[PDB]
Order: structure tokens, then C-alpha cells, then sequence
RNA sequence: UUUUUUUUUUUUUUUUUUUUGCGCCGACC
DNA sequence: ACTGTCTGGACTGGTCGGCGCTATGATC
DNA sequence: GATCATATTGTCCAGACAGT
């Protein structure tokens, strides 16, 4: 297609040289994804204060990234020494990396606030005295394998990443601010159903795909496990390569499971806009899904190299940051409160033409982990909302008495010397349970160790890596105070099977948080097998148990369960332990929460689309909203296109 | 400049170095150059005064392995190796001149 | 780069076409044909396939794309 | 004259043909014509009255190995000079292999064939869901022919 | 003043525990 | 039926240690 | 200045065999 990126770049350069003083020495101006990069020979005059950069960003309506000229670059050892001397010793810098190709130094520090500065003046001071553009990322207190691998992949593929970013920036700004003639919303999946979500945003200029996911419940049937690839609009977009970007709401298999499949068969080549916690958690979940599919004997959906390609094609966006991802579409992300890095996708199509907010999975009540979902937007016309708990009789129990019952059950179990086994998801409810247990044990209620097995430790490390995405209480504790709730010594990690055997054989009371809520794999099955005959122990279920799983069999009240032994003979598990079920820790919004979010959203949307739930639940939610507030509501099926404007 | 830039000394240097290091001379010859024996003063002189034969060690060369009457004053009559090298690996006499 | 004419299938290194003076040259071509004699058998075979080919000895292309 | 084969290095037939043509032009070799199809790898066709002229032309070039001792009938190389689309000769329903493109080393089934745009639509056989893709005709290679 | 088409309900989770080879040379029994 | 000729093969076991050797030319 | 296809095709004993 025809592009006018060169004319836009020339106009931007003319505006810059009109505004920026001549002593700066501007050499090259280019686009790197959704941000503008300016190369100068005198960084001292360019950024003596933040007012000039702020004025340039306000005038150009772009994210300005000032970088020094590659010709004026200090030696890496002298640059490292100068950076270490300039940064205060309170901020413990761990790793410093340099990019010879483009002026940029990556600084890994335990306290990025001191490296950045009170108002960013420390970054300007560093890039002035050292002539190296600084990029600061947080070193987690708990080491994370996924984050280290992602950072190593990004650093080792700098040339490919820069080429991809330049191509994305050229494609995004192919033309200036364009008013779309029409806006179309089509659902390739997740409409009147749970899982395999897929939302396509179509205009006359650009196309946007939102939370491309997969279905695990119907994995046996290919017609229901994956989004509708037979849609004529999706086929036209993929065949012609017109997909501008893909945005993932949050890191779950029903929202990001099908992402590596596109890169496996080279069906996509553009960028992916997720928050860094969402990217890390979705990479971990995709790797676990691939490993599980491999272990089950079925053909894996994709390969780890496809996940690496997804990592290489991912652009990280923070909360509240407005970026241009299309000639007519502006994308910003807001907190959702469901899981770590969960974002509500807000799309600003045109210059005030229309606004779409896709909430996805979200929570509107305050929690121990994350702040409630953002209900305030600069402009809102169409709202897309989940309907997982959209039924009239769907009313989840409040959090405080559920956690009180959990605490009292755990205390009763530990009073008699038993062991508490809590099967849980890899992300979500497990971290909330750990936070509740840490709060209870901080007053001296319990002294027994808490053991995390499987992906719980990795998810905890990822949570520690991004404390700004957590709730206000945890943020205040970590930043204002010196206390980190996740760094409690009670939380212990078991390395191998020998440590698990020692934990099981030990007579001292302990709390074990496994990584399989249904007891279908992982260390949860072994823990249940080795702790079931003991009557002093107890098992607490914090999630719904699907039919046909071992966890549902234990929850229903089966005293004995026949299983296949190691030698090939049937084995009988005597479940003499206590069984408890507390389903009050669900991260999904309640029906009352959904109604409150509809009532308290500002501004009031013109129409509301109910998706991500069962068909009768979605219809009930839409009818209730229409009857209570008078807003027009629709619950379309799959392959349904709605013309918003 | 055109002639000078077209000459690569590395090929000749590497060929000579490899032949002198491995001992494999061009034409199928092997064992031409060996590591100098530094066990004592006698071994180095004996190796520097060593004469070998191109015949195969496994074949019995009865007419070639035995001491010849023309070896008087040219080839040492007593210093010979044991085994397959007996009579085929010789040493120069102290009065010998080449 | 070497580009081939869309009319006479002639590969030239300049904008001007020394055979028909065409301004539309293609940078993608396969099966290079070198003609040194006009009365060659393969030149005669190419003449009945493409009328404008093999008029002047030189480089030629079987197809233009 | 007579068609002769010259064995050359694979992937560098065009440069060897150009060098042979330049040498024949400069030194007035009795060479009639040179044909170097792109599909044939490592071999070129030179038309000369006798194989001695070919041997004298190709000598002195490191990349010209030897001349095949035989004469090719013109009917064998007649189809090379004719211009035919790469899409033509392909029918839907068979299995093809994609030599080049983003789908390198992948087997696919032909779905739609159109000779107007010189493109062929294929469906990957290893994909869990059918996703038709458009690829160039010359990029594919016919593995089997069924329907 | 005119021929030859047909028609309806049963398969569940958003995921899991240690340099091989090649050849040469010298030497011992 | 004899007789000289062509071709294939195996070349005593073990042990000691050393000394090299395992890419290159042509675009982009 | 970095990468990519290609990179060539020692005597003697015993059994089988043309020659007269
Ligand atoms: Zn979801
Ligand atoms: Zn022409």
C-alpha cells in the first residue's frame, strides 16, 4: 500500500529543528515502534531540563526517546565506572549492558527509583556525563528464570529487535492522523462461550486483533478448541498481512494460548502489545502448556522457538501510557485487577471518533494483591465486558469471612500437628493465599514453614519483579517501608524430589501450596498420595474441580480411590484426611461487581457488549443491564460483526 | 600495487609449517620430520645422526636388514633398534662424511 | 543490479534499452540465455517463442516477472 | 550446431556462462550460443560445432570442471526455451513441497490454482486447522500428483 | 397456450513433579 | 586337459607415552 | 566490514580365467 512515512518524518524533523536549539546537533530522526527516536551530538543542550522534552512530546504527541550519536560513545568500562559513580550506592546496580549499534545502556538495579530520579533528572545527568541513553529495569529480589531468559534473548538478538522495531514504526506511521470511515467489531472466538477468545477490530485503514487465545476444555474437538480461522475477514487480513498489531488483555491460556501458533506458521509478523508481567506470565504458561501436551503424548501445538519469536515480537507498555499502534487507532492500558499485569484494553480510534474499552477478566472490589479495575476513562462509547459470573443467582461469597474460615481451618489443622495441602493455580489465587498467610503469620499466629512447589516460586518471583503492578498496600509496604511481604522467611522452595520426601516424612507441621488444583499432575498428586492416609492432615480446595479429575473425586467424599500403581497394578488410596472447600478466592468479578462496574463507569457507554461467558449467562447479564440502566446491550455469537461507527 | 595485493604468503607458510610439523612430506612420504628426543645428551645426538629406510617395517628384508660390508666407517654396526626397525633404521658412523 | 526488458527480454545495466528503447525493465528474471550467433538453433527457437528476442546477439531472459 | 553440457559449480552457473561468453567475445572463440536455465543446477548448455571448441572455451576457468562427452538432441532442450508459467501444470488436490518462501521445508496440499496472477493457494498438511496461504508458483515443487 | 428437486435435538479442566577418529614417530616385554 | 595371467587378501598380541590435524571463496 | 552454500570422484599364496 501507499505510505507517507517519509513526509511525516521530514515534517517532524522540521518542527524539531524549529523548536530545538541549533547547538544540539540533530543528526538522525527515525521511528522505533510507537515512539520517536532523535539522535543528537550535544545532549547537554538538548536536555538541560525536562521542560523541553515535555514540550516536544506535547507538540508532537509522541514518546520522545533522545539518544546520543553513535560516534560520540564512551568506552564501555569507563561508561560503567561513570554510571556506578553517578548512581547513589543505595540503588544496588547488578547488571549493566551496552548496545554498540544504537546508543543505549541497560541498567539492572534493585531500586530503579534512585537510578531514574525524582523527576527523571538522574537519567538526563547520566546520558549527559556519559553520553549513553539509560534504560532502567528492576532486579527482582527473587531470581526468575523466565525473566532472565527473556532479557538474555532480547540482548542477544539486538539487531533483529532493532530491525523489527524500525519496520513496526514505519508501518504504524504510513500516514498521518486519519479519520476512519467506519469501525467494525467481529468476534472470532469467546463470544457466548468461555475460552478461545478472539476479538478483531476492523477499520478502513488498520486491523487490530485482541486477546488471541485457545480453549483447553474442548481441546479434543478442533472446531471448538481454536478461534474461527475460517472467517472471511480474518482470512483476508492474514493472507494480505494487514494485521497491524495484537494486544493481549492478560496472561491466560484463553487469552494468549494461540499466540505462538501464528508465528509457528509465519502467519503474523507485527508487534504484540502486552504489559511486561503479562508477557512473562504468558511465556511461562505457554511453555507449561507445551510441556504438558508433550508429556500427554499428543502432538504439541507449537514449539519453544515460536514462544521465543513471540518474545522477540512483543512491545511492552505500562499502565496509563498512550501509544500510537495504527494510523487511526491509539492504544492505552489500564489496571484490571484480575491477575498480575492484567490490563483493560482501551482503543481510541480516530481523533475522537470512537472509543472502545475491552475489560476482559477483571475485578472491581479491592483485593490483597491488586487495586480494583479502572472505571474512569477520558472518553467511552462502547464497552466490552466479561460475563463469567453474569447469572442472576451467581453471587460469590465475600473475601473476609472466606479468609477467616481458611485461617481457622489451617490453625485447627496445625494445632493437632497435621499438614495443610492447598492445591492451587500457578497464578492468581495462589499468590492471594500466600499474602493472606503472610499477613496472618506476621502477627505471630503461625510459625510453621510454607512450602511452594512447581510454578508457585516462579510466579512469586515474577510478582516480586513488578511491585508497581500490585495493590496500594503492598506498594506502600515495599516502597515507603523496608518490608517485602513476599520475602518472608516462612516461604520456602523445594528444589528436588528428595526435599519433597523429607518434607513429607517430617513430623513437624507445615503448609504446602502445590501447583495443580485438580490433582491431575505435578507435585500435588504425590503430596496427596503421601498425606492422604494421615487423619491429622487436611486438604483445602480453592478452585472449582472439573468432573473426571482426581480432585473432584476427593472433594465429593470418596474415602478410597483406585489408581494405577508404579508396577502396573491397581492401588488404593485411603483418604483419611479432612477435606475442605473454600471457593471465595476467585479473581473473577461477581454479578454484583459487574452491576456496580456498569453503574459506576464514567463516562456512560452508548452500548455494552457481553462476552466471555456462557450463552444464557451473557443473555441474562445483557437483559439485566438493559432493564436496570437502559443502555442498549447485545450478546452476539461467533462470526458476528457489529458496526459501531 | 596490483601484483603485490594478489600474493598471499599464508598459503605457502601454512603448507611448509604443516609439512614440517606433521612430518608428512608431499608425495606420500611419512615420518620425514620427528620430534627431537631430549631424554639425555645421547638421545639428541643419536636422533640428529639418524638414517632411515623407505622400506616397509613389516616385510622381512633379509638382504636389506643385515649389516653390509660397505657400511664400514659409514653406518654404525651395533646401534640398531629392536623389532620391526631392526636393520632398517641406522645411525651414521663417527668417521662418516656426507 | 541487472534488469531485463519486458519487451525484447534483454538484460542491460542502464536505464536505456539498446534494442527497443523501452522504459519498463524488470529486476526479476530467470533462465538467462546468452546469444552469440544470430543463426543459432536456440536463438531461432526463442525467435518463434518471443518475436522480439534474438534480434541482436547478447544476454536474454526466457521469462520476465 | 550441437548442444554440449558443461559441469560447473552449483548455484554459480550464470557467472560462469557470462565469463565464457566474455572470453569467447574477446578471443573470437567459435561459440554459437550459451543456454543456462535456472532450474538446472550445476550444468549449462553451450552450442558449438564441435566439443573441441567447448573444451578450449571452458579451460582456464576454475569454475568450469569438464564437458560431458556427448551430444544432446535439440528436442531434449527444446522445452527449456519455451516460456511457460510455473503455476501451469498444477491441479488442486495433490501434495506439493515449498522449496522457498516463509514456509520453507513444509508440505502442503493445493487448494486453488489461478494462472492469471501466477499464484497458487495451498493448505499446510501439518496444521491442526486449515489455513490457506498464497505462495508463488515457482516456489513449490510437486511431490505427488493426485486429482 | 406450459414440462422434471428437496427440508429439523445428547462427550467435561483455561492446565501439572563425562575428547571420538586419522596417521606418524620413538620405546618396553 | 595343462599353463601362464589377473585379482583379492593378510600382513604376532599387549603396554608406555608424544605430536599434530579435522574450511573457504563471494556477495550484501 | 558480516554470512552462505559448497565443497572431486608390496612379496607371496590361492582362486578364477583366457589361451593352446
Ligand atoms: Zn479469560
Ligand atoms: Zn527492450
Amino acid at each position: 500500500r501507499e505510505t507517507f512515512v517519509d513526509d511525516i518524518l521530514k515534517e517532524i524533523r522540521e518542527i524539531i529543528v524549529q523548536m530545538v536549539p541549533r547547538e544540539a546537533g540533530i543528526t538522525d530522526v527515525e521511528f522505533e515502534g510507537p515512539e520517536l527516536v532523535i539522535y543528537v551530538k550535544n545532549p547537554e543542550a538538548m536536555m538541560k531540563d525536562g521542560e523541553l522534552i515535555k514540550n516536544l512530546a506535547k507538540v508532537l504527541k509522541k514518546r520522545i526517546s533522545v539518544r546520543p550519536d553513535p560516534d560520540i560513545l564512551l568506552p564501555p568500562e569507563k561508561a560503567e565506572e561513570l554510571i556506578k559513580q553517578l548512581v547513589p550506592p543505595e540503588a544496588e546496580i547488578t547488571n549493566i549492558s551496552f548496545d554498540p549499534s544504537v546508543g543505549e545502556v541497560l541498567i539492572e538495579a534493585r531500586k530503579p527509583g534512585l537510578v531514574i530520579g525524582k523527576n527523571g533528572e538522574t537519567l538526563r545527568l547520566i546520558t549527559q556525563k556519559v553520553h549513553w541513553a539509560p534504560r532502567v529495569v528492576r532486579t527482582p529480589p527473587i531470581q526468575s528464570q523466565t525473566i532472565y531468559s527473556i532479557r538474555s534473548i532480547l540482548q542477544t538478538e539486538s539487531k533483529d529487535r532493532r530491525k523489527f522495531l524500525r519496520q513496526v514504526g514505519r508501518n504504524i506511521y504510513r500516514k498521518s492522523e486519519y479519520k476512519s470511515r467506519w469501525i467494525r467489531i467481529t468476534g472470532l472466538g469467546g463470544f457466548r462461550e468461555v475460552g478461545r477468545s478472539a476479538l478483531l477490530v476492523q477499520t478502513d485503514e488498520s486491523y487490530v486483533l485482541v486477546d488471541f487465545g485457545v480453549n483447553i476444555a474442548a481441546l479434543k474437538d478442533p472446531t471448538k478448541a481454536y478461534p474461527h480461522f475460517d472467517a472471511p475477514e480474518f482470512r483476508y487480513v492474514l493472507d494480505e498481512g494487514l494485521l497491524d498489531a495484537i494486544i493481549i488483555t492478560h496472561a491466560a491460556l484463553d487469552h494468549s494460548g494461540m499466540l505462538p501458533y501464528l508465528f509457528r506458521y509465519k502467519l503474523f509478523d507485527g508487534p504484540i502489545y502486552t504489559t511486561p508481567p503479562t508477557r512473562d506470565l504468558m511465556t511461562l504458561l505457554q511453555q507449561d502448556f507445551i510441556e504438558i501436551q508433550h508429556m500427554n503424548g499428543v502432538e504439541p501445538l507449537y514449539r519453544p522457538k515460536d514462544i521465543k519469536e513471540v518474545i522477540k515480537h512483543t512491545i511492552t507498555l505500562d499502565y496509563g501510557e498512550v501509544r500510537d499502534i495504527a494510523p487511526d487507532i491509539r492504544l492505552t492500558l489500564h489496571n484490571a485487577g484480575h491477575i498480575l499485569g492484567s490490563s483493560i484494553v482501551h482503543l481510541h480510534i480516530g481523533n475522537g471518533l470512537h472509543n472502545i474499552a475491552i475489560t476482559g477478566d477483571f475485578k472491581f472490589i479491592p483485593t490483597r494483591l491488586f487495586e480494583p479495575a479502572v472505571s474512569r476513562f477520558p472518553r467511552l462509547e462502547t464497552l466490552v465486558m466479561e460475563s463469567t459470573y453474569g447469572g442472576s443467582n451467581d453471587y460469590q461469597m465475600p473475601r473476609e469471612e472466606a479468609e477467616k474460615r481458611l485461617i481457622e481451618v489451617i490453625h485447627q489443622t496445625l494445632k493437632r500437628g497435621g499438614k495443610v495441602l492447598i492445591p492451587a493455580m500457578a497464578v492468581g489465587r495462589a499468590q492471594e493465599i500466600m499474602m493472606v498467610l503472610e499477613e496472618y503469620a506476621r502477627v505471630g499466629g503461625i510459625e510453621v514453614p510454607i512450602y511452594l512447589d512447581g510454578m508457585i516460586w516462579e510466579a512469586t518471583a515474577i510478582h516480586t519483579a513488578y511491585p508497581e503492578y500490585l495493590s496500594k498496600h503492598i506498594r506502600e509496604q515495599i516502597f515507603h517501608e523496608g518490608y517485602n511481604p513476599f520475602l518472608n522467611p516462612i516461604f520456602k522452595s523445594v528444589a528436588n524430589s528428595r526435599e519433597r520426601q523429607d518434607i513429607i516424612d517430617s513430623g513437624e507441621p507445615a503448609i504446602i501450596i502445590a501447583t495443580s488444583g485438580m490433582l491431575v499432575g505435578g507435585p500435588s498428586v504425590e503430596y496427596f498420595k503421601q498425606l492422604a492416609p494421615d487423619p491429622k492432615n487436611s486438604i483445602i480446595f480453592v478452585s472449582y474441580q472439573a468432573e473426571g479429575t482426581l480432585g473432584r473425586q476427593v472433594q465429593r467424599g470418596l474415602r478410597e480411590i483406585p489408581i494405577v500403581g508404579e508396577d502396573g497394578r491397581t492401588e488404593v488410596i485411603n483418604v483419611n484426611m479432612e477435606v475442605h472447600t473454600i471457593d471465595g478466592f476467585s479473581g473473577a468479578a461477581d454479578r454484583r461487581e459487574l452491576m456496580s462496574y456498569v453503574a459506576r463507569v464514567r463516562p456512560r457507554p452508548e452500548r455494552i457488549i457481553t462476552v466471555h461467558g456462557e450463552a444464557h449467562k451473557c443473555l441474562d447479564l445483557s437483559s439485566s443491564i438493559h432493564k436496570k440502566f437502559g443502555i442498549s446491550t447485545r450478546a452476539p455469537n461467533n462470526l458476528d460483526a457489529i458496526r459501531l461507527k | 600495487r596490483f601484483v603485490r595485493n594478489s600474493i598471499r604468503p599464508d598459503v605457502l607458510s601454512e603448507r611448509i609449517e604443516h609439512a614440517l610439523a606433521t612430518g608428512s612430506w608431499p608425495g606420500g612420504r611419512t615420518g620425514v620430520s620427528q620430534l627431537l628426543d631430549r631424554t639425555n645428551y645421547m638421545s639428541t645426538l643419536s636422533h640428529l645422526r639418524r638414517v632411515t629406510s623407505p622400506l616397509s617395517r613389516d616385510q622381512p628384508h633379509f638382504e636389506a636388514r643385515d649389516l653390509h660390508g660397505t657400511h664400514w666407517g659409514r653406518i654404525c654396526p651395533t646401534e640398531t633398534p629392536e623389532g620391526p626397525n631392526c636393520g632398517l633404521v641406522k645411525n651414521l658412523a663417527l668417521m662418516s662424511q656426507i | 543490479k541487472e534488469r531485463a526488458c519486458r519487451h525484447c527480454h534483454y538484460i542491460t545495466t542502464e536505464d536505456r534499452c539498446p534494442v527497443c528503447g523501452s522504459r519498463d525493465l524488470s529486476d526479476d528474471w530467470f533462465d538467462l540465455v546468452i546469444v552469440l550467433d544470430v543463426e543459432s538453433r536456440i536463438a531461432k527457437k526463442l525467435r518463434e517463442s518471443i518475436p522480439e528476442a534474438a534480434k541482436v546477439p547478447g544476454k536474454y531472459a526466457i521469462r520476465v516477472r | 550446431g550441437k548442444i554440449f553440457t558443461v559441469s560447473v559449480t552449483v548455484g554459480q552457473e550464470t557467472t560462469t556462462a557470462n565469463l565464457i561468453y566474455s572470453k569467447a567475445k574477446t578471443y573470437n572463440l567459435p561459440l554459437y550460443a550459451i543456454l543456462s536455465p535456472s532450474k538446472v543446477k550445476g550444468y549449462i548448455f553451450i552450442e558449438a560445432p564441435n566439443k573441441s571448441a567447448v573444451e578450449e572455451a571452458i579451460r582456464g576457468i576454475r569454475h568450469a570442471k569438464r564437458v560431458l562427452p556427448g551430444e544432446i538432441p535439440f528436442s531434449e532442450i527444446e522445452h527449456f526455451l519455451e516460456e511457460k508459467p510455473a503455476v501451469s501444470g498444477f491441479e488442486p488436490g495433490d501434495i506439493v513441497e515449498l522449496i522457498a518462501g516463509p514456509f520453507k521445508g513444509e508440505k502442503a496440499k493445493v487448494v486453488r490454482v489461478d494462472e492469471s496472477k501466477d499464484e497458487i493457494v495451498v493448505e499446510l498438511v501439518s496444521s491442526v486447522v486449515p489455513i490457506p496461504v498464497t505462495v508463488r508458483g515457482e516456489y513449490v515443487r510437486l511431490i505427488s500428483k493426485r486429482q
